[PDB]
C-alpha cells in the first residue's frame, strides 16, 4: 500500500530562473510594469498553492522548503555553540554560575558600542545573553569549549546536508503525491523514530553523559578536574562509583529488575536544592518513559500490513446523533491540503509553545535557570510571543483552506459544514462572552481605579475591599500542594514549587521558585487573558468561518483570502476578508500576550523572585506590590511600567545602553506602523505622483512606476512595524529591568 | 569665544566630561588582570577616549557651560570644519550619487523595457558611469545651461 | 414587450440542512430575492449563506436573503456547472419583480430592447465644477 | 434533534433541543414575555415584580451603603428609582417603535400554522398597559424585597 | 440610491456588467466604438456601490462611475 | 439656600433634562408627516 | 402550498414563507383571577396616556430626585457633610 513513490530529475538546476525574477507566477514573469511587482514577488513567494494547481509540485516544494528552515536552525544552532565555544565565558561560568552572567556575544571596538562588552563576570567582558544556552550546557554536560566547537561543525555539516537534501528532493529525486499523502507511515514514524527514538537517545545521553557530570558540577568540582563524558562510557568503574547500578549492566532492565535502577532513573519530582532546576535523574526517567510511550504509539496506523487503524477507519467510525455523518471526509481534506496541516500543527505547535512557557517557569529543568531570572523571563515571553504568532498564523491557514481548497463537492465534510450553517450562532455567543469578559475583568480594573482615586480604597475588587478570590485556582493549588501522599506516592515532593504548601528552594543568593499566592488580582488578570484569548478566537474564528460568504459579502470567496474590500458600498466593506481578520488579530494577540508577559514579570518579581538572605528573609524585587496596585491600571502604569522602567531608560553610558535604544526605537517603529495603518493608500500615490512630476521634470523618471503600497500591503507593513514596535520595547525594557537588578 | 561659548582647550567641564569617563573606564578595569584581552581593550578605549577630548580640544570646538563642543554652523571662518567643508563634502557625493543615477535612467531609457534594468541593475553600464558622477559639479552645470537637466513638458 | 416574467411556480428547494445566514426579518417586512434554477442532476452547490446544499435534479428553489446573494449563487451556477439561472424579487404584499435578465439574456450580450440610461454623452473630466451647479438637485452628473 | 426551525431550513434559526423542546419552549410560552392573548397589563406586572425583587437583590448587599445601616432602605430605593427609569425606557420604546392605533406587529402565526391572533401587546395601548404593570410591579418587589429583608432578616445571607 | 454613469469614452468589452454582482448594469447597441455597444445602468436602485464595475473599465480613467448617494437597505446590502 | 442650589440644579440638569432632551430627540426622529 | 414536499414559496401565504411566526406568542386566554385583573386595570388605567405618563415620569422622578439631594443630610454622601477636616496648606506656601 505504502511505497516511495519518486520521481527523478524533475527540475533542472540552473541559474537561468535566478536571472528572470517572479518566474513562479504568471503575471510577475512578465517584467515591472510597477513597483507593486516586486511587493508581489515576495508576497507570493511562498504561496505555492497560487503558482500551481497540482498537489505534487507544492508538496515537493514545501518538502524542499522545510529542508532549507532545517538547514537554517542547524547554522543557527551552529552559531549559537561556536559563540559559546569561542566568544562566550561559559567556561567560567561553570565555577559562578550565580553570580556570573552568561554571556556568548562580543562587540568590536569601533565607535564606542565596546561599551556593550560589559563586566558580565568571570573575566570576561560581553553582553548577558538571556537564552540559556549555558544551563542546557550545564545540564548537557558539556565542561568544555572544545565540545562546543564540535557541535557548531557537526551543526554546520548537518546544515549542509539539509541544504543538499532539500536539493535532492526538489531537483533530483522529488517525492510525488502518493508518498506525502501516505500521512499513516509518517505519523507512524515521526510519533515512533523521531520523538520516540530522540527522547529514547536523548535520555541515553541523559543518563550517561548529563548525570554523572552534574553529580560533580554540583558537587563542588571543577570542570577541569571532571572526567570526560566518554570516559564514563569507556570506563564503566568511574560511572558506577556515583551510580552503582551500573555494574550490573542491563540484567536490571531485561529481567524486569528495574526497582535497582532508581540510583539514576528517579521519580524525586521538585527541584534540584543545589542549582533550582529539576532533578536529572527524573528527567532520564521521563524521556525513556517518553521514549517507550510514542514508541508504541507510532505502532498505530497502518502502513502495509495487516495491522494498524487506518485514519479513515477512525475518523468514518465516529458519527454523532444530530452531528450528521460526523468526520467522514477529514483524511481528504487533510490529505489533499497543505493549508489545513498547516492550519492545525500551527495552532498546536503554538499553544504547544505556551505550554513549554508556562511549564518552563514553574518546573525549572535546568540547572540555573530560576536563578537567571533573565533568562527564565525572557524564555517565557519569547515562548509566549511564539505560540500567539502560530496561533494566529493557524487562523490564517484555516481562512487560506477555507478560501481555495475548500470543495464541498470533491472534498466534503459534514462537521465543517455544520460549522458553517450556524456559525452567526458561534461568533454572536463569542461577541457576547467577549463583551461580558471585556466588563468583568478590566471595568473591575476601572472600578478599583475609580474608587482609589474618590478615596474609597473599601469599595474596590482587592484581597481587603472585595474578596474575589481564586476559589477554584486556590483549590487546584492546594490539592497539588497535597498531592504528594494518597494520589500520587511515590513522588517524595510535589511535582511543583508553585503552590502554597510547597517550599522555597535557595540557590545561593536567590529564590528560584518557591510558591505563587493567588489572590484577587490574579483572578482579575487572568480573567483578562481569558477576555484578551476570547476576543482574539472571535477575530480570527470570524474571518476562517466568513472567509467564503457573509450576508454582506455572499461571493467572498471569489474575491480570495487576501484582498482589501469589495469598495464603499454596502456603508464600507473595508477588511471583510480573513487576511485582515487574522491583521486584527494580530493586534489583540499583541495585547494579550503583553499583559501576560506583563503579569508574569510582575508576580514574579514581587511575589516569586527576589533574594533570601541567610538567615531566611527573602526580599522579592518589587516588594510584593502585585495584589494591591495590579488591581488598578495606574499600578500598572505606576508601579510596573514608569517605575521598572526606571533601568532601561537609566541605562545609558552603561552595558545596557542598547536595551533603552531598542526601547526608543521600538517606541518609534511601533508609532510609525501608525503611519500605515491610519493612513490609506490614496493619500501616498498622490504624493508620489507629485514628487513623480518633481522627478519627470529632472529626466529622473523611473520606469518602474512609483505605486504607493497596495491597501492589505500597508496593513501588513502597519501590523508588523506595530508588532515589532511594542515586542521590541517589551524585550528591552524586560531585559534591562531583569539584567539590572537580576 | 563666540556665542558664550568657552573654546574646549580651555574649558573646566571638557576636562571634567575627560576625568569622569577615564575613572568610570578604570572602574571597569581593575576587575580583570592588566595583560589580557579585556584590560588591554579598555586601555584602548581609555587612550582612544583621551585623544578623542584632545582632538575636540584642538581643533577649536567651542563648549558650553554644559561641556560639550556645540558645533557653530553660521559661516564663521574658524568654524567652516564644524559645517561648511563637511557640507562641501557631502554635497559632492549627494550629487554624485544623483548624476550616476539619472545618467542610468536617462541609459536606460532607450530600452525596450527599462524597468528590467532597474531591478537587473547593468553593472557595465553603471560602472561606466559610476565614474561620471565625479564631474557632477560642471556637467550638470552644464546640463542646466544647455537645457538637458531639467526636462521639456512635451 | 418581447420577453414574459416567468412567475416561478411552487418549486422543490434544495436539501438543505438549515444554517443561520438564512432569511431574517428584513423578509417579513421587505423582499427576500427568490432565486429559481434548474438542474441536470442532483449535484452539491456551496450556499452564499453558508454551508453545503444538494440541489434537486430538475428545478430548485431559494428564498436566501438578497440580490447579491442570489447573483453569485447564480454566476457561480453559470460558471461552474453551466446551467440556466433567473431570479425574482418578492415584496411581503405578495408581488413578485422579475429582475435578472429582463430581456431573457444575461447583461453582457448587447441584444436590442433596452434603453439606455445612466448615460452622460461626454468624457468624464468635462462634468462641470460644483460651483456652477451650487445650490441646486443636481449635483456634478445629470448636469 | 437540530432540525431547523419549523423544518424551514432557510429561515436563521434551529428547533435545537435548547430552542424547540417540551421542557424549555413550554417554560419560555408559559410566562409574562410570551403570553399574547392575555391582556399586556397583568404580563407587566409579572415582570415588574419579579425584576423588583432581582435588582433589590444587588443594591442593599452590594452598594456603596450596604455596611451601613442605611443598606436595605437606600437599596431599595435606588433599585426603586433604577425601575422608574426601566419604566422611562420602556415607555419611550413605546412612543418610539409604534405610534398610537396600528395593528399589532407580532406575528399572528405559531409553528403549527396556525392563523392565532396577533400579540396586542405590541400595539401603543398595550405597550403602555404593560409598562404601567411593569412600574407598579416593580414598585410593589422593590417595597416587598424591603419588607422582607426588614421583618425577616434572620434566614437570609448577610455576610 | 447610488447615481451609475456610463460615460461615452465606452470599448464595449462587458466586463462592467459580468463583474456587477447585483444586475445593475446590461449592455446596449451603440454607435460609438467598434464593438456597437455601450453599458447602461436602469437598475441602479440595486447598486450597492462595490465598484467592481469601475475596478474592470479598461479606459483613460473610467466610462463607467459610480457616485455614492443616498443608502437604502438594499444599497447597504442588509438582509435585516 | 446657595449651598442647596447643588442640591437642586445638579439632579435638574442631569438627570431630567437628557430625560427631557433625549426623549424629545426620539420622538422628534420617530416622527412622520 | 407551503406544506408539500420541500416546498416553502406559498406565494399567497407569505408569513409562513417569509417565517412570519409567533414563535412562543401562545394565544391562550388570561390565566389570572378575574377579580385582580379588574383591580389591576382599575388601578393602572391612569398610565394608559403614553404621552401623560411620559410627562409624569420625567417630572416626578427630576422633583424627587432634586427633593432627596436637597433633603439628604451628609450622613448618606459625604459630598453635603463637607470637609470636616483643616485644609492643607499647598505647595509652595498656597500657591
Ligand atoms: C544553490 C544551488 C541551487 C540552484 C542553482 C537552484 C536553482 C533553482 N531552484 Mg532550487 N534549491 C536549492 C538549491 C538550488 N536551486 C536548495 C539547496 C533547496 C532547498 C532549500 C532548493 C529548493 C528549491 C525549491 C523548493 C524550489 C527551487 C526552485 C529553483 C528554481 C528557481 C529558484 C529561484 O529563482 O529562486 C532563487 C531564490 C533565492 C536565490 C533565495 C532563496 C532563499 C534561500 C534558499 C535561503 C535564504 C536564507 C536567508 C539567510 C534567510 C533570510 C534572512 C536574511 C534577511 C538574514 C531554480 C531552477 C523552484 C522551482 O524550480 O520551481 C519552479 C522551487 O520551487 N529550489
Ligand atoms: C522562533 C522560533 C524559536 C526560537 C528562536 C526558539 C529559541 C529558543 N528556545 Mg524555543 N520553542 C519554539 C520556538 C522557538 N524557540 C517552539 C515553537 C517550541 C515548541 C516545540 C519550542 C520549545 C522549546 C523548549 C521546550 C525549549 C526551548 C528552548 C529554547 C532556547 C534554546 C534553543 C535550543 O535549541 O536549545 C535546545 C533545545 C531544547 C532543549 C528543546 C528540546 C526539544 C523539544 C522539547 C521537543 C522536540 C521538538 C519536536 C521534534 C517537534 C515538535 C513535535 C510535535 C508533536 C509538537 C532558545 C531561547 C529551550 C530553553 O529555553 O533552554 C533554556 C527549551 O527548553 N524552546
Ligand atoms: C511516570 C513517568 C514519568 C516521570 C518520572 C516524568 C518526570 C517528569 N516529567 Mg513527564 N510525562 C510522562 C512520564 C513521566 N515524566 C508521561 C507519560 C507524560 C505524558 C502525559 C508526561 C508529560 C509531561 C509534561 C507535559 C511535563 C512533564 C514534566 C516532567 C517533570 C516534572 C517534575 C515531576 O515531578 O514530574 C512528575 C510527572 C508527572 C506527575 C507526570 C506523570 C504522567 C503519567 C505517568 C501519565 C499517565 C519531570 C522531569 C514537566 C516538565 O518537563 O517541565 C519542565 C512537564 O511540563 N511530563
Ligand atoms: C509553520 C509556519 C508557517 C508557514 C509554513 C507559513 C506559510 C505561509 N503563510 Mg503563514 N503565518 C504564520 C506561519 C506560517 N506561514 C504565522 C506565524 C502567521 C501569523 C502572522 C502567519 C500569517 C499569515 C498570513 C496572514 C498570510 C500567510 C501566508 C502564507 C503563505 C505565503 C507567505 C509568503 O509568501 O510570504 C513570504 C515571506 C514574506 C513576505 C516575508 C514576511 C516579512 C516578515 C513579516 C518580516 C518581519 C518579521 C521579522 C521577524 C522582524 C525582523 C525585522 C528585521 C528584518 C529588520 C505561506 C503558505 C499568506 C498567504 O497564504 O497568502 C495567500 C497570508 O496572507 N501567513
Ligand atoms: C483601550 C482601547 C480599546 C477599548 C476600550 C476597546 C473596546 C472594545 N473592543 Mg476594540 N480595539 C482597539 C482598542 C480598544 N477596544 C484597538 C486599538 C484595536 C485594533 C486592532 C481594536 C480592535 C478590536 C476588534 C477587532 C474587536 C474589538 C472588540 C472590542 C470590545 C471588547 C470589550 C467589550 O465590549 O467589553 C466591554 C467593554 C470594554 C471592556 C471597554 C471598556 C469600557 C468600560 C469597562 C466601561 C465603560 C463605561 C460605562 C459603559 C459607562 C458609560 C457612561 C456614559 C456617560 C457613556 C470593545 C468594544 C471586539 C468586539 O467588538 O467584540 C466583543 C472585536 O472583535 N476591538
Ligand atoms: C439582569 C438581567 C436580567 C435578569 C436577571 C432577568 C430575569 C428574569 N427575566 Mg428579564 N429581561 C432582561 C434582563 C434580565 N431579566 C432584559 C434586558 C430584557 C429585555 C429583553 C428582559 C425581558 C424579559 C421579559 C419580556 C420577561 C423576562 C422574564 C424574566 C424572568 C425569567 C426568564 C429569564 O430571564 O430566563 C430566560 C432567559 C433567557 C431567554 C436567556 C437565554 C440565554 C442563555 C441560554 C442563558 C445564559 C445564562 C448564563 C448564566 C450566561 C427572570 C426573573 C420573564 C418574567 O419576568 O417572568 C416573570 C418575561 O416574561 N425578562
Ligand atoms: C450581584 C448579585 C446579587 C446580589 C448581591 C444579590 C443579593 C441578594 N439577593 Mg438576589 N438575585 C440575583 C443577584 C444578586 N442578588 C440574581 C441574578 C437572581 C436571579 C434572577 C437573584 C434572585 C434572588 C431571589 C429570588 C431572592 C434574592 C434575595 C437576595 C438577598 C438575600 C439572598 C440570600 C440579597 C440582598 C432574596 C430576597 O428576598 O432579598 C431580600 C430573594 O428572595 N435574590
Ligand atoms: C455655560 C456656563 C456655565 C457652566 C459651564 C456652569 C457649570 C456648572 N454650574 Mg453654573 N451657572 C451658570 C453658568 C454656568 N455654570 C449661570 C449663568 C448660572 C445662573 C443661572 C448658574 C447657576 C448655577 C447654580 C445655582 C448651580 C450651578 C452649578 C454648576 C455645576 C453643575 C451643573 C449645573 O447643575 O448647573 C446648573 C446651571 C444652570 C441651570 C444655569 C444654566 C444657564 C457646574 C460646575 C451647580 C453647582 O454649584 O455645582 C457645583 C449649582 O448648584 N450653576
Ligand atoms: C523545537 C525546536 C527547537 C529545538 C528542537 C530540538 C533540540 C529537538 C531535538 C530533537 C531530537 C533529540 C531528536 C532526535 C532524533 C533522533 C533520531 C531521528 C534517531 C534515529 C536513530 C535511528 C534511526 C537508529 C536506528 C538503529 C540503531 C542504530 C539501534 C538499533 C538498530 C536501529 C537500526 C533501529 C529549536 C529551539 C531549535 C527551534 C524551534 C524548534
Ligand atoms: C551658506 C550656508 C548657509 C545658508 C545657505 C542657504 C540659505 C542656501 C540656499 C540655497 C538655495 C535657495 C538653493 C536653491 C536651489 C534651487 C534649485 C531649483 C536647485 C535645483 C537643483 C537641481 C535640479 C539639481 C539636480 C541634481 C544634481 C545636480 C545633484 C544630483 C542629481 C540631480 C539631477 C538631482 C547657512 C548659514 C545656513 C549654513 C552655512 C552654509
Ligand atoms: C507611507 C504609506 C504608504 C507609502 C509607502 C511607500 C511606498 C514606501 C516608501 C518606498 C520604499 C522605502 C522603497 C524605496 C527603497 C527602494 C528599495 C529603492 C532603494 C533606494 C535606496 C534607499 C537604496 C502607502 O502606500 C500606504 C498604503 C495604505 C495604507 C497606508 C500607507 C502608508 O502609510
Amino acid at each position: 500500500e505504502v511505497k516511495i513513490l519518486v520521481d527523478r530529475d524533475p527540475i533542472k538546476t540552473s541559474f537561468e530562473e535566478w536571472a528572470k525574477p517572479g518566474h513562479f507566477s504568471r503575471t510577475i514573469a512578465k517584467g515591472p510594469d510597477t513597483t507593486t511587482w516586486i511587493w508581489n514577488l515576495h508576497a507570493d513567494a511562498h504561496d505555492f498553492d497560487s503558482h500551481t494547481s497540482d498537489l505534487e509540485e507544492i508538496s515537493r516544494k514545501v518538502f524542499s522548503a522545510h529542508f532549507g528552515q532545517l538547514s537554517i536552525i542547524f547554522l543557527w544552532l551552529s552559531g549559537m555553540y561556536f559563540h559559546g565555544a569561542r566568544f562566550s565565558n561559559y567556561e567560567a561560568w561553570l565555577s559562578d554560575p550565580t553570580h556570573i552572567g552568561p554571556s556568548a556575544q562580543v562587540v568590536w571596538p569601533i565607535v564606542g558600542q565596546e561599551i556593550l562588552n560589559g563586566d558580565v563576570g568571570g573575566g570576561f567582558r560581553g553582553i548577558q545573553i538571556t537564552s540559556g544556552f549555558f544551563q542546557i550546557w550545564r545540564a548537557s554536560g558539556i565542561t568544555s569549549e572544545l565540545q562546543l566547537y564540535c557541535t557548531a561543525i557537526g551543526a554546520l555539516v548537518f546544515a549542509a546536508l539539509m541544504l543538499f537534501a532539500g536539493w535532492f528532493h526538489y531537483h533530483k529525486a522529488a517525492p510525488k503525491l502518493a508518498w506525502f499523502q501516505d500521512v499513516e507511515s509518517m505519523l507512524n514514524h515521526h510519533l515512533a523514530g523521531l520523538l520516540g527514538l530522540g527522547s529514547l537517545s536523548w535520555a541515553g545521553h541523559q543518563v550517561h553523559v548529563s548525570l554523572p557530570i552534574n553529580q560533580f558540577l554540583n558537587a563542588g568540582v571543577d570542570p577541569k578536574e571532571i572526567p570526560l563524558p566518554h570516559e564514563f562510557i569507556l570506563n564503566r568503574d568511574l560511572l558506577a562509583q556515583l551510580y552503582p547500578s551500573f555494574a550490573e549492566g542491563a540484567t536490571p532492565f531485561f529481567t524486569l529488575n528495574w526497582s535497582k535502577y532508581s540510583e539514576f532513573l528517579t521519580f524525586r519530582g521538585g527541584l534540584d536544592p543545589v542549582t533550582g532546576g529539576l532533578w536529572l535523574t527524573d528527567i532520564a526517567h521521563h524521556h525513556l518513559a517518553i521514549a517507550i510511550l510514542f514508541l508504541i504509539a507510532g505502532h498505530m496506523y497502518r502502513t502495509n500490513w495487516g495491522i494498524g487503524h487506518g485514519i479513515k477507519d477512525i475518523l468514518e467510525a465516529h458519527k454523532g446523533p444530530f452531528t450528521g455523518q460526523g468526520h467522514k471526509g477529514l483524511y481528504e481534506i487533510l490529505t489533499t491540503s497543505w493549508h489545513a496541516q498547516l492550519s492545525l500543527n500551527l495552532a498546536m505547535l503554538g499553544s504547544l509553545t505556551i505550554i513549554v512557557a508556562h511549564h518552563m517557569y514553574s518546573m525549572p529543568p535546568y540547572p540555573y535557570l530560576a536563578t537567571d531570572y533573565a533568562t527564565q523571563l525572557s524564555l517565557f515571553t519569547h515562548h509566549m510571543w511564539i505560540g500567539g504568532f502560530l496561533i494566529v498564523g493557524a487562523a490564517a491557514h484555516a481562512a487560506i483552506f477555507m478560501v481555495r481548497d475548500y470543495d464541498p463537492t470533491n472534498r466534503y465534510n459534514d462537521l465543517l459544514d455544520r460549522v458553517l450553517r450556524h456559525r452567526d450562532a458561534i461568533i454572536s455567543h463569542l461577541n457576547w462572552v467577549c463583551i461580558f469578559l471585556g466588563f468583568h475583568s478590566f471595568g473591575l480594573y476601572i472600578h478599583n481605579d475609580t474608587m482609589s482615586a474618590l478615596g474609597r480604597p473599601q469599595d474596590m475588587f482587592s484581597d481587603t475591599a472585595i474578596q474575589l478570590q481564586p476559589v477554584f485556582a486556590q483549590w487546584i493549588q492546594n490539592t497539588h500542594a497535597l498531592a504528594p501522599g494518597v494520589t500520587a506516592p511515590g513522588e517524595t515532593a510535589s511535582t511543583s514549587l508553585t503552590w502554597g504548601g510547597g517550599e522555597l528552594v535557595a540557590v545561593g543568593g536567590k529564590v528560584a521558585l518557591l510558591p505563587i499566592p493567588l489572590g484577587t488580582a490574579d483572578f482579575l488578570v487572568h480573567h483578562i487573558h481569558a477576555f484578551t484569548i476570547h476576543v482574539t478566537v472571535l477575530i480570527l474564528l470570524k474571518g476562517v468561518l466568513f472567509a467564503r460568504s457573509s450576508r454582506l459579502i455572499p461571493d467572498k470567496a471569489n474575491l480570495g483570502f487576501r484582498f482589501p474590500c469589495d469598495g464603499p458600498g454596502r456603508g464600507g466593506t473595508c477588511q471583510v476578508s480573513a487576511w485582515d481578520h487574522v491583521f486584527l488579530g494580530l493586534f489583540w494577540m499583541y495585547n494579550a500576550i503583553s499583559v501576560v508577559i506583563f503579569h508574569f514579570s510582575w508576580k514574579m518579581q514581587s511575589d516569586v523572585w527576589g533574594s533570601i538572605s541567610d538567615q531566611g528573609v527573602v526580599t522579592h524585587i518589587t516588594g510584593g506590590n502585585f495584589a494591591q496596585s495590579s488591581i488598578t491600571i495606574n499600578g500598572w502604569l505606576r508601579d510596573f511600567l514608569w517605575a521598572q522602567a526606571s533601568q532601561v531608560i537609566q541605562s545609558y553610558g552603561s552595558s545596557l545602553s542598547a536595551y533603552g535604544l531598542f526601547f526608543l526605537g521600538a517606541h518609534f517603529v511601533w508609532a510609525f506602523s501608525l503611519m500605515f495603518l491610519f493612513s490609506g493608500r490614496g493619500y501616498w500615490q498622490e504624493l508620489i505622483e507629485s514628487i513623480v512630476w518633481a522627478h519627470n521634470k529632472l529626466k529622473v523618471a523611473p520606469a518602474t512606476q512609483p505605486r504607493a503600497l497596495s491597501i492589505i500591503q500597508g496593513r501588513a507593513v502597519g501590523v508588523t512595524h506595530y508588532l515589532l514596535g511594542g515586542i521590541a520595547t517589551t524585550w528591552a525594557f524586560f531585559l534591562a529591568r531583569i539584567i539590572a537588578v537580576g | 569665544d563666540i556665542s558664550g561659548l568657552t573654546p574646549c582647550k580651555d574649558s573646566k567641564q571638557f576636562a571634567k566630561r575627560e576625568k569622569q569617563q577615564i575613572k568610570k573606564l578604570e572602574s571597569s578595569l581593575k576587575l580583570y588582570a592588566p595583560e589580557s584581552a579585556p584590560a588591554l581593550a579598555l586601555n584602548a578605549q581609555i587612550e582612544k577616549t583621551k585623544r578623542r577630548f584632545d582632538n575636540y580640544g584642538k581643533y577649536g570646538l567651542l563648549c558650553g557651560s554644559d561641556g560639550l563642543p556645540h558645533l557653530i554652523v553660521n559661516g564663521d571662518q574658524r568654524h567652516w570644519g564644524e559645517f561648511i567643508t563637511p557640507g562641501i563634502l557631502f554635497l559632492y557625493i549627494a550629487g554624485w550619487i544623483g548624476w550616476v543615477g539619472r545618467s542610468y535612467l536617462i541609459a536606460i531609457s532607450g530600452e525596450k523595457k527599462p524597468a528590467m534594468k532597474e531591478i537587473i541593475i547593468d553593472v557595465p553600464l553603471a560602472s561606466r558611469i559610476i565614474f561620471r558622477g565625479f564631474i557632477w559639479p560642471v556637467a550638470a552645470y552644464r546640463e542646466f545651461l544647455n537645457g538637458d537637466l531639467i526636462a521639456k513638458d512635451v | 414587450g418581447f420577453t414574459p416574467p416567468q412567475l416561478d411556480p411552487n418549486t422543490p428547494s434544495p436539501i438543505f440542512a438549515g444554517s443561520t445566514g438564512g432569511l431574517l426579518r428584513k423578509a417579513q417586512v421587505e423582499e427576500f430575492y427568490v432565486i429559481t434554477w434548474n438542474s441536470p442532476k442532483e449535484q452539491i452547490f456551496e450556499m452564499p449563506t453558508g454551508g453545503a446544499a444538494i440541489m434537486r435534479e430538475g428545478p430548485n428553489l431559494l428564498k436566501l436573503a438578497r440580490k447579491e446573494q442570489c447573483l453569485a449563487l447564480g454566476t457561480r451556477l453559470r460558471s461552474k456547472y453551466k446551467i440556466t439561472y433567473q431570479f425574482y424579487r418578492v415584496f411581503p404584499n405578495g408581488e413578485v419583480q422579475y429582475l435578472h435578465p429582463k430581456d431573457g439574456v444575461y447583461p453582457e450580450k448587447a441584444n436590442p430592447g433596452r434603453e439606455g440610461v445612466g448615460l452622460n454623452m461626454r468624457s468624464i473630466g468635462k462634468n462641470v465644477s460644483p460651483i456652477e451647479v451650487k445650490f441646486t438637485g443636481k449635483q456634478s452628473y445629470d448636469l | 434533534v437540530v432540525q431547523p426551525i419549523n423544518g424551514d431550513p432557510f429561515i436563521g434559526s434551529l428547533e435545537t433541543p435548547v430552542t424547540s423542546s417540551p421542557l424549555i419552549a413550554w417554560y419560555l410560552s408559559n410566562l409574562p414575555g410570551y403570553r399574547t392573548a392575555v391582556n399586556p397589563l397583568l404580563r407587566g406586572v409579572e415582570v415588574g415584580l419579579a425584576h423588583g425583587f432581582f435588582l433589590v437583590g444587588p443594591f442593599v448587599k452590594a452598594g456603596p451603603l450596604r455596611n451601613t445601616a442605611y443598606a436595605g432602605s437606600a437599596g431599595s430605593l435606588a433599585a426603586a428609582g433604577l425601575v422608574v427609569i426601566l419604566s422611562m425606557c420602556l415607555t419611550i420604546y413605546g412612543i418610539s417603535s409604534f405610534k398610537e392605533g396600528e395593528p399589532s406587529i407580532a406575528p399572528s402565526l405559531t409553528l403549527t400554522g396556525r392563523k392565532k391572533q396577533p400579540d396586542q401587546l405590541q400595539t401603543a395601548d398595550g405597550w403602555a398597559k404593560f409598562t404601567g404593570g411593569f412600574f407598579f410591579g416593580g414598585i410593589s418587589g422593590v417595597t416587598w424585597a424591603y419588607f422582607l429583608l426588614y421583618v425577616l432578616d434572620l434566614p437570609y445571607f448577610v455576610k | 440610491s447610488h447615481s451609475v454613469k456610463i460615460y461615452d469614452t465606452c470599448i464595449g468589452c462587458t466586463q462592467c456588467v459580468r463583474a456587477c454582482p447585483t444586475d445593475v448594469l446590461e449592455m446596449i447597441p451603440w454607435d460609438g466604438c467598434k464593438a456597437k455597444q455601450i453599458a447602461s445602468a436602469p437598475r441602479t436602485e440595486d447598486c450597492v456601490g462595490c465598484k467592481r464595475c469601475e475596478s474592470a473599465c479598461p479606459t483613460d480613467f473610467l466610462s463607467v462611475r459610480v457616485y455614492l448617494w443616498h443608502e437604502t437597505t438594499r444599497s447597504m446590502g442588509l438582509a435585516y | 439656600t446657595f449651598n442647596n442650589l447643588p442640591s437642586i440644579f445638579v439632579p435638574l440638569v442631569g438627570l431630567v433634562f437628557p430625560a427631557i432632551a433625549m426623549a424629545s430627540l426620539f420622538l422628534h426622529i420617530q416622527k412622520n408627516k | 402550498k407551503y406544506g408539500d414536499k420541500s416546498v416553502y414559496f406559498d406565494l399567497e401565504d407569505l408569513g409562513n414563507t417569509t417565517g412570519q411566526w409567533d414563535v412562543y406568542g401562545s394565544d391562550a386566554p388570561s390565566p389570572y383571577n378575574p377579580l385582580q385583573s379588574k383591580f389591576f386595570e382599575t388601578f393602572a388605567a391612569p398610565f394608559t396616556k403614553r404621552g401623560l405618563l411620559l410627562k409624569f415620569l420625567i417630572l416626578g422622578g427630576g422633583s424627587l430626585l432634586t427633593y432627596v439631594s436637597a433633603n439628604s443630610t451628609g450622613d448618606v454622601l459625604p459630598i453635603k457633610r463637607g470637609p470636616q477636616e483643616p485644609p492643607k496648606l499647598g505647595p509652595r506656601g498656597k500657591l
